[PDB]
């Protein structure tokens, strides 16, 4: 039980690891939908409030 | 059986061990004690029977 | 089962979706400085941009006093700061029992997120002058020389202090310990919850402890809670009340806890160290005016609540350490002062064999007999006095002028008594055990008996009773009450075993 529960935890571990690495690389390559997306976001959150 | 890496190993240990197996025990066969109780009465308890009584 | 990877990264996907102060101005020793934070509490807590967690304690005009949770590498002068609108508080309920947690109460043992059935804070007024009862169930220790001579009671707050290394952990441990008896039961108004607090210890002495909890299926009815030897001043000094409130959990809801705050001198080391960098001025020994208040408000919380309240217990253990037998230095003589009783620890009598090396002299129960078994009670009528007779008579005995047949009396019945309290580590007594034994000493049936075979007596008695008078022992114990024929039974017993 302990070497299966090792062996998930690494492979979780593993996995993470690689979508963090994948996350930052793809933000790092001029996203046009992410810069888009954040002007709209503060619009709508500012008009709810007031 | 769940927590095991190799299949069917917990089980088939599990089903040989609730099952029965030898032990340490012996028999009433070698009764040397039983032998001795009768013949020890017979010497040190029935003597009291014609030694004490006559005294 | 099935990719348990993709369970996790499926509910942790939409989280941050509603989330749009002060700057610091200085920081410095576990302390920072910071201008805003206008609408902050008094001992709120602050997140910090990079992560580390503070509390504020300095509501000054111009700016905040942060002592923080973490290290201050991390914190840099103009990073922004953040308000989360509450005060310090913990994750309570039966949830904790077995885990070990940091000062706020996160898993530190590896098994996972802790259950709670709620939070408490860490502050919190203790129960009034109205809501509470007389202290009348025992405590029981299963330590002849405490249970007999100062007898702690469900709801007291009892201070163990002496040297270092004489003996105080192992006499809150060994308490711990016995509530197997009660706790593998099933009658939840017999059991005795057990909190452990580890303060300014260091972590493997920690591990080295809980571990002798599991060597003796004692974790199960634990909670320790740990701010060791590195952890911030502010979570040292917090421990002690976030532990309170864990079991102030099991007071409010019926059930009895016990807290073993291992050791209050730490805690106020760490409070020193919060308020000389805070730069408020100190007060005797360098520790800040209200040291005492400290401990005062904790110590307090332990309480025996009223039937209307139900019936819920919280009982105290602090430690406190000394130097040089010193008990009228700063800190011993504040809690001294503010709890039911002492029991100390002394190294001279540790060294010639008295272990526990209580100190019947000086230890004491405030609430006395009323928390002690009634058979127990019965059979220890007089003895702490006549203990003392005993030192009296044994300092006269130094003049080495011949003694008469009162005193040598009393001499060989003290040092048999005496010989009679020592007790391994490890090994609680059962009441039944322990009854017997004290009668045998008590009523001069060991008093023909060499010195270095009473030890031998001891096992031997009490193999022989459960052997034969079982019925006795069993009484005993379920009535806790020698009634007259009971008395009988066990003298004759008591004879007819010292003809061997
Ligand atoms: N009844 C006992 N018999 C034999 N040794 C004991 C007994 N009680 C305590 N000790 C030993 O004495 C040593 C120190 O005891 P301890 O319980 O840590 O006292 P202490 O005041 O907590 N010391 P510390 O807190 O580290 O300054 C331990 O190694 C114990 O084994
Ligand atoms: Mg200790």
């Amino acid at each position: 039980v302990r070497y299966e529960a090792s062996l998930r935890q690494l492979e979780q571990r593993q996995l993470a690891k690689s979508v963090i690495s994948r996350v930052q690389s793809e933000l790092g390559n001029p996203k046009f939908q992410e810069k888009v997306l954040q002007q709209s976001i503060s619009e709508i959150e500012q008009l709810l409030s007031k | 059986r769940s927590v095991l890496k190799n299949t069917s190993v917990i089980d088939k240990i599990e089903s040989y061990v609730k099952q029965y197996k030898p032990v340490k025990i012996d028999a009433s066969k070698q009764l040397q004690v039983i032998e001795s109780f009768e013949k020890h009465a017979m010497t040190n308890a029935k003597e009291t029977e014609s030694l004490v009584s006559k005294e | 089962p099935t990719e348990v990877s993709s369970i996790l990264e499926e509910r942790i996907k939409g989280v941050s979706d509603e989330a749009n102060t002060g700057r610091v101005l200085a920081v410095g020793d576990g302390i920072a400085r910071v201008f805003g934070l206008n609408n902050i509490q008094a001992e709120e807590l602050v997140e910090f941009s990079s992560g580390v967690k503070g509390m504020a304690l300095n509501l000054e005009p111009g700016q905040v006093g942060i002592v923080l949770f973490g290290s201050d590498r991390l914190v840099k002068e103009g990073e922004l700061v953040k308000r989360t609108g509450n005060i310090v508080d913990v994750p309570v309920g039966p949830g904790l029992l077995g885990r070990v947690v940091d000062a706020l109460g996160n898993p530190i043992d590896g098994k996972g997120p802790i259950d709670a059935a709620g939070r408490s804070r860490a502050q919190v007024k203790a129960p009034g002058i109205l809501p509470r009862r007389s202290v009348h169930e025992p405590v029981q220790t299963g330590l002849k020389a405490v249970d007999a001579l100062v007898p702690i009671g469900r709801g007291q707050r009892e201070l163990i202090i002496g040297d270092r290394q004489t003996g105080k952990t192992a006499v809150a441990l060994d308490t711990i310990l016995n509530q197997k008896r009660w706790n593998n039961g099933s009658d939840e108004s017999k059991k005795l919850y057990c909190v452990y607090v580890a303060v300014g210890q260091k972590r493997s002495t920690v591990a080295q402890l809980v571990q002798t909890l599991e060597q003796h299926d004692a974790m199960k009815y634990s909670i320790i809670v740990a701010a060791t030897a590195s952890e911030a001043a502010p979570l040292q000094y917090l421990a002690p009340f976030t532990a309170a409130s864990i079991g102030e959990w099991f007071r409010d809801n019926g059930k009895h806890a016990l807290i073993v705050y291992d050791d209050l001198s730490k805690q106020a080391v760490a409070y020193r160290q919060l308020s000389l960098l805070l730069r408020r001025p100190p007060g005797r020994e360098a520790y800040p005016g209200d040291v005492f208040y400290l401990h005062s408000r904790l110590l307090e919380r332990a309480a025996k609540l009223s039937e209307k309240e139900g019936s819920g217990s919280l009982t105290a253990l602090p430690v406190i350490e000394t130097q040089g037998g010193d008990v009228s230095a700063y800190i011993p003589t504040n809690v001294i002062s503010i709890t039911d009783g002492q029991i100390f620890l002394e190294a001279e009598l540790f060294y010639k064999g008295i272990r526990p090396a209580i100190n019947v002299g000086l230890s004491v129960s405030r609430v006395g007999s009323a928390a002690q078994v009634k058979a127990l009670k019965q059979v220890a009528g007089s003895l702490k006095l006549f203990l003392a007779q005993y030192r009296e008579v044994a300092a006269f005995a130094q003049f080495g002028s011949d003694l008469d047949a009162s005193t040598k009396q009393t001499l060989v019945r003290g040092e048999r008594l005496t010989q009679l309290l020592k007790q391994n580590q490890y090994s609680p007594l059962a009441t039944e055990e322990q009854v017997p034994l004290i009668y045998a000493g008590v009523n001069g049936h060991l008093d023909g008996i060499e010195l270095s075979r009473i030890g031998e007596f001891e096992s031997s008695f009490l193999s022989y009773l459960k052997s034969n008078h079982n019925e006795l022992l069993t009484e005993i114990r379920e009535k806790g009450e020698l009634s007259k024929e009971l008395l009988a039974s066990l003298k004759s017993a008591t004879e007819s075993f010292v003809a061997t």
